[PDB]
């Protein structure tokens, strides 16, 4: 309410088919008539953890003009890495900055502080576009399957669980037997505690 | 061979979704257009395989 | 400036650190321990905050004599203090209880929840006159480990 | 289906008919599949089940 | 199963599946519009205006006595042309039901 | 053409056909009020069973700023002659049988929507 | 034709009725709440049934003695049904818009939204939520639980 937008009790209702409503928690406050400088502005804020936290999820419906911010406990999220003009924020920098916080201190909340890796929840992702790879990222434009992404997998592995990502090569195996792997590590044998 | 005879599939449905695009894919009688699509694409793939 | 971009052999390495660094931190039953941390604090403070006040007003009209401004009382609930897991053995004797402890005796692991309360005496033609009941305990709510 | 908004998965484009989005594995097994296929081999093999 | 020239051509087979399909007025027509016409011989429809005096130049009930408002039904030719139907029918139809 | 609807100048309510036989004119009249007024045009209720959508119009142009739409530089801009365009199906409940696709000029001062 | 299911009501309210109930006698007002854009043809087609079947009611105490008389447990009087019928669109009614006083324009522009969200879904212009999409869930940790 302080940046730029207008509440719903103030404005007349005639003057809401232009602009773009803001859901807060599934609750309508008003509407806003930038949503793209906006929403950049709501994601540089975001990335720096200046006001919201790192764990809002913002998503802006663009062809049916919402803005939906939603702060409630229950959302499950995801920590991607974030592509800007087709090229990865995390440098060689910030690997030395680990190799030294392997030393002493500069630990994964540092790394999400700097801005590089955000966290996008389950509703975030149809609005954004994940890299599997930086291998992805190089292509030339004349064979691109896409030349905006916005967003990098660390690693796919880690879309398997605890009992499954014990499994050596899960991708050349069919998939119910790694179900039944699944199913069969709970029943395992072994030292369960020290 | 096999990769070859794979990848000339790829170029096959591509070219059924680029004729399906340019409005030049027409439908068989009993069934609608993505009916249609959904066949030739799903008969090209199980006739690669 | 392209010596800061990251080539591949060294992406599979930096990667596998990154991810390192996240389970470094993080852990693997992170969920579970925030969740209740936000539960104790935030939870307990906003239940106690939140709750509407005892009102209360005094009717004895099975007796004769009935005075016209019965004596009224309120109460309220305001602070939430949550000490450590604490057994009082049969004796009364506190001692910090251990989870090994807690496990092998059949106990339960749980930590005792004290709350001020605030009781405001008020007779219609005299001033209310406010007592402080602090630490007043209600019951020992379990603690998850770690 | 598309369960996104038009997509299968996130790393897709927006009405992406080919055999990659829609699920085609062009590798074997002994190859070993890429992730958005080895999703989708789960998804057909939780069908069986 | 058909007997006959409807088992061999696929014409007869075609009349028969359209003597057998239901094909009511949302398969076939167009649009539909409600109209308020105080003149009929000088309807606000231009291109009605060809053939409507046509119509009622040898009418079968005074244009005196009929109500002002109009139903116009604009059909598809592709939707008559499948189901090989024509105007008469429709109009034996509308004087049956009605 | 298509005919809207009309609102009373004197109590904002929902004007209602209705025919005058001393002069044989429709009127826009009110019911809850008094008010009538001239109709302009002489549609009551137009009703389309196949409708040409003008889905051109119904596409908003701020989809030029989605990463997770596709782009292609061959189909140039009949308007301002831009090569980058996106193109994109349509999202309503006729045109899912089409197979067709949909065009919007990448350019923020032209934003041209066409169909090829 | 479009109704409304409410909170402790077993039965069908249109939904003019509620707007007028939440004070906007007048249909253009309802209509700025539901039609955002007035040029659109076929929404303004897709309003008409609603607006001629609650064409009765034309007052707000009239249009809360409706929703009060089909309560459980009906009162007597009117009135206390309508007090009754400002318990329901006060403390009912969406409470995560507002259960305070004055309330009644966000929630009469919350309502406006989920008929127009109805509306745009009749027409297809946009796609019908789905219950197995994993977007529109929550998980109940320890911490609610
Ligand atoms: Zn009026
Ligand atoms: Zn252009």
């Amino acid at each position: 309410e302080e940046w730029s937008m207008e509440n719903l009790e103030e404005i007349a209702p005639s003057a809401i088919a232009d602009a773009t409503k803001i859901f807060v928690n599934g609750c309508w406050v008003g509407i806003h008539r930038d949503p793209e400088q906006l929403m950049a502005t709501l994601r540089k804020l975001r990335r720096q953890m200046d006001i919201i936290v790192s764990e809002v999820s913002m998503i802006r419906d663009i062809r049916d003009r919402e803005i939906r911010i939603y702060t409630d406990a229950g959302r499950i999220c995801r920590p991607l890495l974030i592509v800007e003009n087709g090229s990865l924020l995390l440098k060689k920098t910030h690997v030395e900055m680990l190799k030294e916080r392997d030393y002493n201190n500069y630990s994964w909340q540092v790394l999400v502080a700097s801005g590089v890796v955000e966290y996008i929840d389950t509703l975030e992702e149809e609005t954004v576009m994940i890299a599997m790879s930086p291998y992805d990222l190089k292509q030339d434009k004349d064979y691109a399957y896409c030349t905006t992404y916005t967003h990098c997998e660390i690693h796919p592995a880690m879309i398997l669980g605890v009992c499954a990502s014990i499994i050596p090569f899960p991708d050349h195996n069919q998939s119910p037997r790694n179900t039944y792997q699944s199913a069969m590590g709970k029943q395992a044998m072994g030292v369960y505690i020290t | 061979e096999i990769q070859q005879a794979i990848k000339k599939a790829k170029d096959d449905v591509i070219n059924v979704i680029q004729k399906a695009h340019n409005m030049e894919l027409e439908p068989t009688p009993g069934n609608t257009l993505r009916q249609t699509f959904e066949n030739k694409v799903n008969r090209i793939l199980n006739d690669a395989r | 400036e392209n010596a800061e971009e990251i080539s591949h052999e060294l992406w599979q390495e930096a990667c596998w650190i990154v991810i390192n660094a996240y389970f470094d931190e993080k852990g693997l039953v992170r969920q579970q321990l925030d969740s209740f941390d936000e539960f104790i604090q935030m939870s307990v403070q906003r239940i106690v905050e939140d709750s509407p006040a005892i009102e209360l007003q005094a009717e004895a009209q099975h007796t004769s004599g009935e005075v016209e401004t019965p004596p009224r009382f309120s109460l309220k609930f305001e602070q939430i203090y949550l000490s450590k897991p604490t057994h009082w053995e049969k004796d009364g004797s506190p001692s910090p209880m251990m989870p090994n402890e807690a496990r092998l005796r059949n106990l339960t692991y749980s930590a005792p929840l004290y709350v001020d309360i605030t009781k405001t005496k008020n007779v219609e033609g005299l001033d209310p006159v406010e007592t402080q009941h602090q630490k007043t305990f209600i019951g020992k709510i379990p603690i998850m480990l770690r | 289906p598309y369960g996104f908004r038009k997509r299968t998965l996130p790393h897709f484009i927006k009405d992406d008919y080919g055999p990659e989005s829609r699920g085609f594995v062009e590798n074997s097994y002994l190859a070993g599949l890429t992730p958005s296929e080895f999703y989708f081999h789960a998804m057909g093999g939780r069908e069986g089940l | 199963f058909l007997t006959g020239g409807a088992a061999r051509d696929a014409e007869k087979a075609k009349n028969v599946l359209c003597r057998l399909e239901h094909t009511t007025l949302r398969k076939v027509t167009a649009n539909t519009a409600i109209y308020y016409d105080p003149d009929p011989q000088r309807t606000v429809i231009s291109e009605d205006q060809e053939f409507v005096n046509v119509y009622y130049e040898m009418p079968d009930f005074d244009p005196t006595r009929i109500s002002p408002w109009l139903l116009r039904i604009e059909l598809d030719r592709k939707r008559m042309t499948d189901k090989k139907l024509t105007m008469e029918q429709i109009a034996e139809k509308i004087n049956v039901g009605f | 053409g298509f005919v809207g609807i009309r609102f009373c100048q004197e109590c904002n309510n929902m004007l209602y056909p209705k025919e005058d036989k001393e002069n044989k004119i429709l009127l826009y009249a009110c019911r809850n009020c008094d008010y009538k007024q001239e109709a302009d045009s002489n549609c009551i209720y137009v009703n389309k069973i196949m409708h040409e959508i003008d889905e051109l119009t119904h596409i908003v142009p701020d989809v030029i700023s989605d990463p997770t739409l596709p782009r292609t530089e061959d189909h140039a801009c009949p308007k301002c002659s831009h090569r980058e365009a996106v193109f994109f199906q349509a999202q309503t409940r006729r045109a899912e049988e089409e197979m067709r696709l949909y065009y919007v000029c990448t350019n923020q001062n032209c934003t041209h929507r066409w169909t090829e | 034709r479009i109704i409304a299911i409410l909170p402790y009501i077993k039965q069908e309210i249109p939904i003019m009725i509620v707007f007028r109930a939440l004070g906007f006698v007048a249909d253009r007002d309802i209509l700025e709440h539901i039609i955002y854009d007035f040029d659109d043809p076929e929404m303004m087609e897709m309003v008409k049934p609603s607006l001629d079947e609650a064409f009765v009611v034309q007052e707000q105490n009239v249009a809360l003695n409706f929703i009060g008389a089909r309560g459980a447990r009906p009162g007597v009087t009117k009135d206390k049904r309508i007090k009754y019928a400002k318990e329901i669109l006060q403390k009912e009614m969406l409470p995560h818009v507002g259960v305070s006083d004055f309330c009644e324009t966000k929630k009469a522009y919350f309502l406006g939204y989920m008929v127009h969200r109805l509306l745009l879904a009749s027409l297809g212009r946009r796609e019908l939520d789905d219950r197995d999409h994993y977007g529109n869930k929550r998980l109940d940790l320890a911490g609610p639980l």
